[PDB]
């Protein structure tokens, strides 16, 4: 139903004018709430792990993809929420936060393209979801195109996703040369044995991975994600992580892989030691994402690790999200506004934000307590779950080397706190204009998520239970 | 010049190696330059129609690969979009 | 039971790896930087890339098989020993004796806690819990590693802990009993 | 329905207090108070010759999520009590009111926060007695953190930042290694829980493995020589409540802690690691107590005697006897008493007046203030371990069951009667008397609620120095219960 | 062109209460010894004398007292005693 | 499979060593895929299959898009700034 919202879309986006382009927004928020309610009970299929292949040998739909699905949507119906709804009623937000016409377009084709990997089985249709996406991040990247960072930022993303795009479909034609098959499926662990297949799966692997941010290529979407404004970049961190690592956990092509254990290490050391003495809070913000897309690496080695990578994505979702949806709130507090796209960069202008929305101070520290993985939030039991799968499989290096790396990461989020809680001189009395109902809800309703989340996490393995075995 | 050498190197060798599946490194390699043996082309009188290359793809882009077809053009849509809505500039 | 080591073989083909791993890294040291340099500024500054990589490779693996060679068996402490001569080459790099004493230690206990956690990156596919018999014996047998009992053989508590402390091969009930 | 009409009954007398009175202080000494009243009539009800677990409840079960769940099958979070979770509970909930009461006039700004966030620190050390999963022991082993790093770093001394940073950095880098060891446990037992797991025997080469996890992480709460490094500036940058909440009920947390988790199901790997345990007890005992003497400032010297009595208590523990646990559990429970009074007497008494914590301007503050020196003296010698007052009876206990598994241990060990002597009477003498400071203009006599805690303070160390019978009623189950001796 | 809006009107933060007087003359010299005390750490180095004490408190010292912890551990009973009766296991 | 690999191999490291300008850039990108075409149409007819031949026709049609789209990113790029530079972006 993204297709019909696609093709409905571009033809009425075509015709409203440049004013009616929020409100667009509004009404495909509304459609994706009614293809969570309407359309979940779907789930109903898939009992006992009844997996499904569709259109022939091309598309699997498994319950573990369906999953992925569903968070999607909802993530989707939050960024959805940003764009369409107004901050303030200021002169100022309507100039700072505004979309362009065309948007919404590239999200609908984006998610498309990001659906289309999860639910693969073919490598053809892989290799052209990844692109369909790919193309969707390059133009989202382009389309504030009166900037010279986003500018520069989509032509540097254009070169490095073309080599990593080339890679792929080397690594895909050079599986094909020695097998007649497109398919992870014929592999069948009788295979595996009597076939020198580790340099090509592994490959494949790092030529997926690569675009995520794994550490030896991570400056380039550091880069990227300082360069980028400030609603463009909690789009584009999220969905090409969770859509690559959902596939190649499900799809188990390296296990023992001493390749892909070497990068874990390396990704969560310079991920911990790399963000510590930084002072943009976009680049403070995007080496916590590439540790925790360490800890996905780590579940890549593993076998049947379905409950330690849904449950760490749920959280690191909704704690990305929230994280970024508070410093959009604190910049009605800073006292000086710079470069229209990116408002807020420097870490040190939200100071004294305990003295101005104390409760933005509340959220913000337990959302930050969760990402350090603090027992009472959503996030220890991530990070529970993944030391439960790696101390179970004989990665006892790679187990101590995360809690080093947890430990040294604890650093530059809490700095987020040292700064928050601190003295201002000239403290707000009162506001004449408050925010956004509707929006504000969001960040409320994000937040009871992960504060009482740690209620649910008997019913939810009972749940696992039933629909994975 | 020094990194291009030894990228050139070995690029091209570790290109040649992965057409093969001996566990030894070096059987790898030579099993690339084993080729010099002639192929013989048999006639089968199997076939009664001038299915050509050309018609083969367009069964297979058409009836087992419809969705791959269609995802395509969903790709050729945004490469349609796209163009045009970086290099607009509405209103 | 063991094997000993070629020391001269495993350091001659270490200081062939180092020297190899020594012109990669000068080499994309010069591509990657600015300012004129040439053919001939890849061994001059270089910065001192390759002494760092056959230092440490001749070291560690001398010292790795020198240790393991005296000591006739191998565990943990071998890396301990090897990756103190390690953080000993890397540390004279700056000339300074408590600088070098931090290298050698703190060099040397990291090497150890990784060589006694099996010396290995990934896994092992035998020792892990998946693979390996748990739970509780089904039986009477030996409780192997990874297994939980209810009640362990007396006889192996006074083998194992000792014969002294509050513990004796006999209960001290019924070694005083009246016959 | 009842259970649910009164929380939404007090949850609105609680927002008609807030309309109609701007603090809440009242509010919250009225509920701790009633928590006190609560547990002593659990207490009352309380089976003594039963080893069981009388009060259970489970939490977060699969077929009722909120709230109290009867299934054949559990998953959420045990919690109950023995005798000797029990009495920590008595010296928990008695400690509760006084810390609230400790800055009723101190905290000007944001006082409503601050009480909140100091029972609320309270609460979690309450029910971090009642658990009885590894995980649910756990969960609220941690909770307290945050809370500790929002109150150390708003409120304090001027480095009120380093200090809540290393009570966040230290804390949690021992309680991750701790995490690991609980995982391990949790994968080959399939089960955490504090009832049965005395019953499962691990390999030797499997508990030698576990236990150094855990034990390194009581390493770092109770302040044992390799990591005692926190201690003093955690204590030295505080703000009141929460250094008098630290040292009289984390250390002694991690004190329980040693007991539940450790000695039921490491017994045959913790016999093997005696000797290492009385290496680390015996050297922080010396060193630490001996970095006492040269100190410059106040509050750091009763926090490194703290470090010093713990180090004593921890060697009862490990000493496989009758004597070393009950001594062990009587110097926990008089050191909790004993020692947030001098948290009062450095932090409340002389620090809200002067100002500054610096040992150079004090001298003669007899003339001035004599019932404060009077205090000053008292609480000294209940210290040391001159007897009579409790503190000694857990020495005496603790090393002389340190002196049954080791005598020569025992021997260098029990020199600290000694040793926590020395700077003791060294800051005591140097505080009462001399001329009084000229630096020290003259100020008020202790007020009323000063003398109210201190007073408490002193008579509850003063009934378990005469008789430390009145609690054994709780522990001669768990006296026996950790003993091995085959 | 861009500055946080006009609806602000922002005041200034007090701290609030009674302006207790001052009951102590601090001394500059005892203030920056218990300053220079305090933060020794940061200026901390290795020399003869540091090598000398961490040598023989963190090294010497453990190692000693550890090798008379492991000799003596099942070694005395003294628990009920008589002449001629030997107190060592060993 | 030598005059694929060596398309490949010889176009990636004119890409990677490019300092001289940005539309070898995108050439040497371009001749990379030509590459990785050859080497699978040559797999598709020593295995007597369409298979390879359907991924190869797929990805001609991904290259195109793949220029289009880019190309209009690089019109993007120069429209704030009237120059490229020789360096790079
Ligand atoms: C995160 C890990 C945390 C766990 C370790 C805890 C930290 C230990 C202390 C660190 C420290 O003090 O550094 C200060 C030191 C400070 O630098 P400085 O400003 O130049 O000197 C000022 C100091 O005051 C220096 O002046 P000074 O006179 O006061 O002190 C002399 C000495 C003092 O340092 C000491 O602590 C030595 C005294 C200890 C004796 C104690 C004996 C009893 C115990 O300082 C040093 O030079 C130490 C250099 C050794 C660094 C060791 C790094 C080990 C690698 C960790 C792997 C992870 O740090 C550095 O020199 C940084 C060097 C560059 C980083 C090196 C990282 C590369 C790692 C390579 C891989 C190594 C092998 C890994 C294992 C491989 C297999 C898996
Ligand atoms: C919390 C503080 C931090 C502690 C770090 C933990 C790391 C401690 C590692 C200890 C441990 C994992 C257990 C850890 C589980 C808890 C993990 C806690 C958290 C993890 C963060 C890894 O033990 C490693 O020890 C190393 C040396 O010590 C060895 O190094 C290497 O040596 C050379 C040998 O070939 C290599 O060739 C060389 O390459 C290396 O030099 C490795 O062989 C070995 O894997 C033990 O595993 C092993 O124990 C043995 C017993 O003997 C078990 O055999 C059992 O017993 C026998 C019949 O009785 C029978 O043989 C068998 O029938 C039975 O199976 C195994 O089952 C196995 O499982
Ligand atoms: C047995 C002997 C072994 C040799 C070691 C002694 C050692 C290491 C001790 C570290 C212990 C590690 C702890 C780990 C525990 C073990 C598990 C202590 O070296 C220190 O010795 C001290 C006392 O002798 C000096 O302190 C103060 O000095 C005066 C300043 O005013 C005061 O007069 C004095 O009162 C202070 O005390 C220091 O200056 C000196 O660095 C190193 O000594 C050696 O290293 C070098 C590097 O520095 C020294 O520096 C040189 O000095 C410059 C001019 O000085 C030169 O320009 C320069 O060429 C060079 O840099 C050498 O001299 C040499 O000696
Ligand atoms: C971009 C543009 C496109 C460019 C194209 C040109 C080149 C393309 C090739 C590059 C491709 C991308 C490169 C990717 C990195 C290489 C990835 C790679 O090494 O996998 C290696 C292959 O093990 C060789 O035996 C590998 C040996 C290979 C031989 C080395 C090269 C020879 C050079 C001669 C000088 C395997 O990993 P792995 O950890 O799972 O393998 C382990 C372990 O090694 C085994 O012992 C275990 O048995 C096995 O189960 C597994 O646990
Ligand atoms: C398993 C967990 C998975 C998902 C759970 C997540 C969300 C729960 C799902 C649905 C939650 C549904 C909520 C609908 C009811 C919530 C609700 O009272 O209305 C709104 C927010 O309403 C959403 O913001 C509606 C936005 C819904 C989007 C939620 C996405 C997060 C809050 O009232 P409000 O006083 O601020 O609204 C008033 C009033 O309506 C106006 O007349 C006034 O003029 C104005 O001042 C305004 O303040
Ligand atoms: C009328 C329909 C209402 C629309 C509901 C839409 C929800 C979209 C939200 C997606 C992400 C939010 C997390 C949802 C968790 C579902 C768990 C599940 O059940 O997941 C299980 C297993 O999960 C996992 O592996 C681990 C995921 C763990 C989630 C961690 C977050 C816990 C805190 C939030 C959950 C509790 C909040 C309840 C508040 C009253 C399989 O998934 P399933 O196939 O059983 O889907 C159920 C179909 N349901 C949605 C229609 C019922
Ligand atoms: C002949 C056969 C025998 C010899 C074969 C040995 C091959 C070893 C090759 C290693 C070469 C060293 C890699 C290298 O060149 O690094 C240089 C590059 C930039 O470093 P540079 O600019 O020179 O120094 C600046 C310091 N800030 O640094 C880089 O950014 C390159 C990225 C790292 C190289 C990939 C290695 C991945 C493995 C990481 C190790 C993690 C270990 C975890 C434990
Ligand atoms: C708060 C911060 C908390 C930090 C906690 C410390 C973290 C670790 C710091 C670095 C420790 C470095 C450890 C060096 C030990 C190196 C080693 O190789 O140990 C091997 C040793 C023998 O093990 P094995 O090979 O099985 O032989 C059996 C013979 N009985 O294995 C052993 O016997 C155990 C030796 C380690 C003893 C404990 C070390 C301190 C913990
Ligand atoms: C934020 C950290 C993460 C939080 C994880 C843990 C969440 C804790 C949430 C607080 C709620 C727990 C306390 C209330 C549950 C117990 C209420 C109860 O009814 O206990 C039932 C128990 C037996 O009752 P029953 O079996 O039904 O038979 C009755 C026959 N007369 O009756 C009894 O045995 C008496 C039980 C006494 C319980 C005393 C607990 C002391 C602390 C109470 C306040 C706790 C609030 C702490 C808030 C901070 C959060 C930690
Ligand atoms: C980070 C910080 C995280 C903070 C974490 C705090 C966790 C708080 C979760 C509270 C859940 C635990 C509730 C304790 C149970 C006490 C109770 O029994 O309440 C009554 C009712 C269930 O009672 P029932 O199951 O019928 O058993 C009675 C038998 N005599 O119970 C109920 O009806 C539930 C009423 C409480 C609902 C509160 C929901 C959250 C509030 C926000």
């Amino acid at each position: 139903m993204l297709i019909l919202a696609i093709i409905s879309l571009i033809t009425f986006v075509s015709m409203s004018k440049l004013s009616d382009n929020r409100a667009i927004i509004r009404l495909i928020n509304i459609y994706l709430i009614l293809v969570l309610v309407l359309d979940s009970f779907l789930y109903l299929l898939f009992l006992n792990n009844q997996t499904y292949t569709v259109m022939g040998e091309l598309l699997i739909f498994n319950s573990f993809t369906f999953y992925i699905d569903m968070l999607i949507y909802f993530i989707m119906i939050v960024i959805s929420s940003l764009y369409g709804y107004n901050l303030y009623n200021n002169n100022l937000y309507k100039t700072l936060f505004e979309p362009k016409k065309e948007l919404i377009i590239l999200f609908l084709i984006n998610i498309l393209g990001a659906l289309l990997i999860v639910h693969s089985n073919d490598f053809i249709t892989l290799f052209v979801a990844i692109e369909l996406q790919s193309y969707s991040i390059y133009l989202i990247t382009a389309i504030y195109n009166s900037s010279y960072k986003a500018s520069k930022a989509s032509m540097l993303y254009f070169f490095m996703g073309g080599i990593l795009s080339i890679l792929i479909a080397y690594s895909i034609n050079t599986y094909y040369s020695v097998l007649n098959s497109y398919t992870l499926h014929s592999l069948d662990s009788l295979i595996i044995n009597t076939l020198d297949l580790n340099l090509i799966l592994i490959a494949l692997s790092l030529g997926l991975l690569f675009k995520i941010g794994i550490a030896p290529l991570h400056k380039w979407l550091i880069s990227i994600y300082e360069n980028t404004p400030i609603l463009i970049t909690i789009y584009i961190s999220l969905i090409p992580k969770i859509s690559i690592l959902s596939y190649l956990v499900l799809s188990n092509i390296s296990i023992n892989s001493l390749v892909i254990s070497i990068l874990a290490i390396l990704t969560l050391l310079v991920g911990s030691v790399g963000g510590l003495l930084q002072i943009k809070i976009k680049r403070l913000l995007a080496f916590s994402g590439l540790t925790n897309a360490g800890y996905m690496m780590l579940l890549l080695l593993l076998n049947n690790n379905e409950f330690s990578y849904l449950y760490y994505i749920t959280q690191y979702s909704i704690s990305h999200l929230a994280i970024f949806m508070i410093i959009i709130f604190s910049i009605y507090y800073i006292n000086y506004i710079n470069n229209q796209y990116n408002p807020i960069i420097y870490v040190n202008q939200l100071k004294g934000l305990i003295h101005d929305n104390a409760y933005l101070v509340l959220s913000m520290a337990i959302v930050v307590f969760s990402f350090i993985g603090i027992p009472p939030l959503l996030g220890f039991f991530g990070k529970l779950n993944i030391l439960m799968s790696i101390l179970n499989n004989g990665y006892y290096f790679i187990s101590i080397v995360l809690i080093v790396a947890s430990l040294i990461s604890a650093l530059y989020y809490l700095y987020l706190l040292n700064v928050s809680i601190q003295d201002k001189n000239n403290i707000l009395i009162n506001s004449n204009e408050t925010v956004s109902s509707v929006l504000s809800y969001i960040l409320s309703s994000l937040i009871i998520l992960i504060t009482f989340g740690f209620i649910y996490n008997s019913l939810i393995i009972d749940i696992f239970n039933v629909y994975f075995n | 010049l020094p990194l291009v050498l030894i990228s050139l190197i070995v690029l091209t060798i570790s290109g040649l190696m992965i057409y093969s599946n001996d566990s030894i490194l070096i059987n790898k390699l030579l099993e690339a330059f084993g080729n010099d043996y002639n192929t013989i082309i048999t006639q089968d009188w199997f076939n009664i129609e001038n299915t050509t290359l050309l018609t083969t793809i367009g069964n297979v882009l058409l009836t087992n690969n419809a969705f791959i077809l269609l995802v395509l053009a969903i790709v050729l849509l945004l490469g349609i979009i796209g163009p045009i809505s970086i290099t607009m500039k509405h209103k | 039971h063991f094997h000993p080591y070629n020391t001269l073989g495993l350091a001659t083909q270490s200081a062939m790896v180092g020297l190899g791993a020594g012109v990669v890294a000068a080499a994309a040291r010069n591509s990657l930087a600015t300012g004129p340099r040439n053919i001939l500024t890849t061994f001059s500054k270089s910065g001192g890339v390759v002494t760092i990589f056959t230092g440490a490779s001749i070291a560690y693996v001398f010292t790795y098989c020198s240790a393991a060679n005296l000591r006739e068996r191998k565990d943990g402490w071998n890396h301990m020993w090897a990756g103190a001569a390690t953080g000993a080459v890397l540390g004279a790099r700056t000339k300074l004796v408590p600088a070098f004493i931090g290298w050698t230690v703190l060099c040397g206990a990291a090497c150890g806690l990784f060589g006694w956690t099996g010396a290995r990156f990934n896994a092992d596919r035998k020792a892990s819990l998946e693979q390996s018999p748990k739970g509780f014996v089904q039986e009477d047998a030996h409780q192997t590693f990874w297994e939980v009992v209810h009640r362990r053989p007396l006889s192996l508590t006074v083998e194992q802990l000792g014969e002294g402390r509050g513990i004796n091969a006999v209960p001290i009930a019924t070694a005083t009993e009246a016959p | 329905m009842f259970l649910t009409s009164i929380l939404l009954s007090s949850l609105y007398l609680f927002n008609r207090i807030l309309a109609w009175q701007g603090n809440v202080k009242h509010f919250y000494l009225f509920a701790s108070n009633l928590l006190l009243l609560f547990i002593v009539v659990l207490y009352i009800n309380f089976n003594t010759f039963s080893n069981s677990f009388q009060f259970n409840f489970e939490l977060f079960n699969s077929l009722n999520p909120f709230g109290l769940s009867n299934s054949d099958i559990s998953n959420g979070l045990l919690f109950g009590i023995d005798g000797l979770s029990l009495t920590f509970i008595l010296l928990t909930v008695l400690l509760i009111p006084l810390t609230l009461l400790g800055n009723w006039y101190n905290i000007n700004f944001n006082s409503n926060l601050y009480y909140t966030l100091v029972l609320a620190i309270g609460l979690v050390i309450l029910l971090n007695f009642w658990a009885l999963d590894y995980i649910s022991f756990y969960i609220l082993f941690e909770a307290t953190l945050p809370l500790l790093f929002i109150l150390i770093h708003i409120y304090g001394s001027s480095d009120s930042e380093r200090a809540s940073f290393y009570v966040l950095m230290f804390t949690l880098s021992g309680s991750l290694f701790m995490l690991l060891s609980i995982v391990v446990i949790s994968i080959v037992l399939n089960t955490t829980n504090f009832i049965n797991h005395n019953l499962f025997v691990l390999s030797l080469d499997l508990q030698t493995i576990i236990w150094l996890g855990l034990f390194i992480a009581i390493m770092v709460k109770t302040p044992l020589f390799p990591i005692h490094v926190w201690l003093p500036v955690v204590h030295s940058e505080s703000p009141l409540a929460g250094s008098m909440i630290l040292a009289g009920l984390i250390l002694k947390l991690a004190l329980y802690a040693i007991l539940r988790l450790l000695l039921p199901l490491l017994c045959e790997a913790q016999i093997l690691y005696t000797p290492m345990i009385y290496i680390i007890s015996l050297l922080t005992i010396i060193l630490t107590s001996l970095a006492t003497l040269r100190q410059i400032d106040l509050k750091v010297i009763i926090a490194y005697s703290s470090i010093s009595h713990m180090g004593i208590a921890i060697l009862g523990v490990c000493s496989n006897t009758s004597l070393g646990i009950y001594g062990s559990i009587v110097l926990g429970v008089a050191h909790g008493f004993v020692s947030p009074a001098l948290f009062l007497i450095v932090g409340g008494i002389l620090y809200d007046r002067y100002h500054i914590r610096i040992v150079n301007y004090y001298k003669g503050l007899t003339t001035y203030m004599p019932q404060l020196a009077t205090y000053i003296i008292i609480l000294s010698f209940a210290n040391i371990g001159t007897p009579l007052t409790g503190n000694f009876t857990g020495e005496f206990l603790s090393l002389q069951g340190g002196f049954i598994r080791n005598p020569i241990i025992g021997g260098i060990s029990c020199i600290s009667v000694l040793l926590a002597a020395i700077y003791q009477l060294k800051l005591t003498n140097k505080l009462t008397g001399g001329i009084s400071s000229i630096y020290m203009h003259r100020t008020n006599d202790v007020t009323i609620r000063e003398k109210f805690i201190m007073n408490i303070l002193i008579i509850s160390t003063l009934i378990i120095g005469i008789c430390p019978q009145i609690m054994y009623n709780l522990l001669y189950w768990t006296v026996n219960n950790y003993i091995y001796i085959i | 062109e861009l500055k946080p809006s006009s609806a602000i009107q922002r005041g200034p933060l007090n701290k609030g209460g009674w302006d207790a007087p001052h009951a102590l003359h601090n001394d500059g010299a005892i203030d920056r010894y218990a300053h220079w005390r305090t933060f020794y750490q940061e200026r901390f180095k290795y020399t003869r004398a540091t090598g000398k004490s961490t040598l023989i408190f963190l090294v010497a010292f453990p190692a000693l007292i550890g090798y008379v912890a492991y000799q003596s551990e099942g070694l005395f009973e003294f628990a009920g005693k008589r002449r001629g009766e030997s107190v060592t296991t060993r | 499979m030598f005059i694929g690999t060596i398309i490949l191999v010889l176009s990636f490291l004119g890409f990677v060593f490019n300092r001289r300008n940005i539309i070898l850039a995108f050439i040497c990108l371009e001749t990379m895929l030509l590459g990785i075409n050859l080497i699978l149409l040559r797999n598709s007819v020593l295995f007597d299959d369409i298979s390879g031949s359907l991924f190869a026709i797929v990805i001609i049609i991904l290259a195109g898009v793949e220029s289009a789209i880019g190309l209009s990113l690089l019109v993007s790029y120069y429209r704030l700034r009237g120059v490229i530079n020789s360096y790079g972006i």
